[PDB]
């Protein structure tokens, strides 16, 4: 029933490369992944307006 | 009688082959295939040219030097000499091949109606409902890859004294048992074959009873089969599996591993798929080895053993954001969306999912098998 | 649950019949509606938000 006692936290946002990419050092394998793509965002368990 | 307000579930079920596979991306507007060349070296017997003239100045079928010959007696026949007056002696030719692989289609769905929906004693049925169809999806894509990759293997060995799936038997004087042997031809193979290792030798601990493993390579069956692995014994008749306990110290246990033997690391993968009456037919003379029954006739069934090396085969990535498989899902509630034109009840709804797959084999000589019968 | 008896969907929607009337009124949309602009207005006051 306490917030402070919580061991871990988990939270799905959506960001693009834009924004990795404005603090470089902080990320890191950023390869890898694939963004000459077009698909929809999907992901049934990510809730959200986007189309 | 009070309803617990709490259901039984199982979870997935954990996948080994998917992880392995590479992924090499593919744009659109382009088609269904993709295609690689390969260039092969220069002394190699699929260096198949017509560019060869020999030290004596004439005209010769191959232009490759000497093939992959190790005779002592066949390459000084065919080595290039000049003399001190040298000129349009000898010439070498070259080649490249291409490889091709493509994309394929799948999906299912299934129906629902409103009144179940709302009159139902149980709240969240739908929730449950795409659990299990993801559930089913991923094991289903899982399943595909795994029997490609056990269709398109490159190196096969037949246990015992079999030479085709008909012939691989485990009744009469040679049942089709893996062996120690085997297992040491197979290693040989793929060291001739140039294929990299994965592991390293494990070597001792401080602690007693620890003993030392050298094996280095990775090797996957099924359930089936680890019996009749722990029952093996080597040349000398001592005992072979060695179980991960003894060496869980002074080394890192990977993922669903039962025990080394030789130079192999066994892993067990649940979903291993086995053939089905592919041995020949089994009389009442069976001492114990698992049949199957097709045309009313009880034949054997040989089973997987698969050693997937690096840089064997990649996944065609088709608008999968870089990674080997993506799943599209839609889901239409009940409602004035449903009123059929036919029918403005409106009383079901739907969801899907499907996807795009498909496999390019860069080098097949790496994969490598092992068919035979597993114990009761 | 909560969110579809605010909406009037799913097993809050009322039966369709050939015949016969589809009208609910919103009993929690409307108490809602009063408490939304009686807790908002208070952050609102002055120019200043943080003392």
């Amino acid at each position: 029933g306490d917030i402070n006692k919580a061991m871990f936290a988990i939270v799905s946002f959506e960001t693009c490369k834009a924004d990795l990419l404005k603090e470089k050092d902080r990320y890191h394998n950023l390869n890898k992944i694939d963004w000459q793509s077009s698909a929809p965002v999907n992901e049934p368990d990510h809730a959200t307006t986007t189309p | 009688f009070f309803w617990l307000k709490k259901a039984i579930i199982t979870a997935r079920k954990e996948q080994y082959f998917m992880p392995l596979a590479s992924v090499t991306n593919m744009p659109k507007h382009y088609g269904k295939t993709i295609k690689v060349y390969e260039y092969v070296p220069l002394l190699d017997d699929r260096n198949i040219n017509d560019q060869g003239i020999d030290a004596s100045g004439a005209t010769i079928v191959n232009g490759n030097l000497y093939g992959s010959s190790k005779d002592i007696g066949n390459i000084t026949s065919k080595l290039p000499l000049l003399t001190e007056n040298g000129g349009r002696v000898n010439r070498v030719g070259f080649t490249r091949i291409a490889r091709e692989g493509s994309i394929h289609k799948f999906g299912f769905f299934y129906e629902f109606t409103q009144e179940s929906i709302d009159f139902d004693s149980d709240d969240g049925l739908m929730e449950h409902l795409s659990r299990e169809l993801m559930n089913g999806a991923t094991q289903i894509t899982e399943a595909v890859l795994q029997k490609d990759l056990l269709a398109a293997a490159g190196t096969v060995l037949y246990a015992g004294a079999a030479t085709s799936d008909a012939t691989i038997t485990g009744e009469g004087s040679t049942p089709s048992v893996v062996s120690y042997k085997n297992l040491m031809r197979l290693d040989q193979i793929l060291t001739e074959n140039r294929t990299p290792t994965q592991t390293t030798i494990i070597t001792g601990s401080r602690m007693i009873d620890t003993k030392v493993i050298g094996a280095t390579r990775v090797m996957y069956v099924g359930s089936e089969l680890v019996p009749e692995l722990k029952a093996m014994k080597d040349l000398f008749g001592n005992k072979a599996f060695i179980e991960t306990q003894h060496y869980a110290d002074a080394g890192t246990i990977m993922n669903g591993e039962v025990g080394s033997i030789d130079k192999f690391r066994i892993i067990q993968v649940p979903e291993m798929l086995h053939w089905a009456g592919a041995g020949a037919q089994a009389t009442g003379a069976n001492p114990g080895y698992r049949t199957s029954m097709v045309s009313g006739q009880e034949h054997y069934d040989v089973y997987p053993m698969l050693v997937v090396g690096d840089d064997s085969f990649t996944s065609i990535g088709f608008q999968t954001d870089g990674k080997s498989l993506k799943f599209t899902v839609m889901t239409k509630m009940p409602g004035k969306e449903t009123a059929d034109r036919n029918d403005p009840y409106g009383e079901t709804g739907f969801s899907s999912i499907k996807w795009y797959y498909g496999i390019l084999v860069k080098r097949p000589e790496r994969l490598a098998l092992i068919k035979t019968v597993a114990p009761l | 649950e909560w969110n579809d008896l605010m909406r009037i969907e799913g097993k809050a929607k009322p039966p369709k019949v050939k015949g016969r009337s589809q009208v609910q009124p919103k009993l929690v949309r409307r108490q809602a509606e009063w408490r939304y602009s009686a807790l908002t207005e208070p952050f609102l006051g002055s120019n200043k938000l943080f003392k």
